[PDB]
């Protein structure tokens, strides 16, 4: 994974449509970011603060 | 689809029954209704390993063909245009964020 890759699929889950990599639905009510990419920084931890922005959309 | 042609067959008898103080209404020819003339919609690449820009930028010029009724070459209009509307047949191999 790249840091480029987690941009696009976030414009998409700004709006409800899933990623490849960020792919939740609001189900469980958080887009739990996946994959066996370790660095937690950008990837597990800054994209959860930015998937709200798509959950209060769905809503 | 069909029935059109047996409701203008009902339609026409009553607005000569309604007409029975007249005679003589207009009728189109009858290729006016077995043409196709305005009706809507009627060897691509891999698109699997086509990269991700790429396949957007293929796919955005079918949808302005298809938003005047043109089969495309992906998210092609489907046979039994019949009943009250269409569906179309975007391809299983199109990236999910796509397709969605």
């Amino acid at each position: 994974i790249t840091e480029a890759a987690l941009v696009r699929d976030i414009l998409y889950v700004f709006q409800g449509i899933d990623g490849k990599n960020i792919k939740m639905n609001n189900t469980e009510n958080c887009y739990k970011v996946e994959g066996k990419a370790n660095l937690s920084r950008s990837l597990r931890d800054t994209a959860v603060r930015l998937s709200e922005l798509g959950w209060l959309h769905n809503k | 689809l069909q029935q059109s042609l047996e409701l203008k067959r009902k339609m026409l008898r009553d607005k000569q029954n309604k007409k029975n103080s007249g005679q003589h209404l207009p009728i189109f020819p009858a290729w006016v209704y077995e043409r196709p003339a305005l009706i809507g919609d009627f060897t691509a690449l891999p698109i699997g390993t086509l990269p991700l820009a790429s396949q957007e930028s293929a796919v955005v010029e079918d949808l302005l063909y298809v938003l005047v009724g043109v089969d495309g070459r992906y998210v092609s209009a489907q046979p039994l245009a019949g009943r009250q509307s269409r569906t179309f047949l975007v391809d299983p191999n199109l990236d999910l964020s796509i397709r969605e």
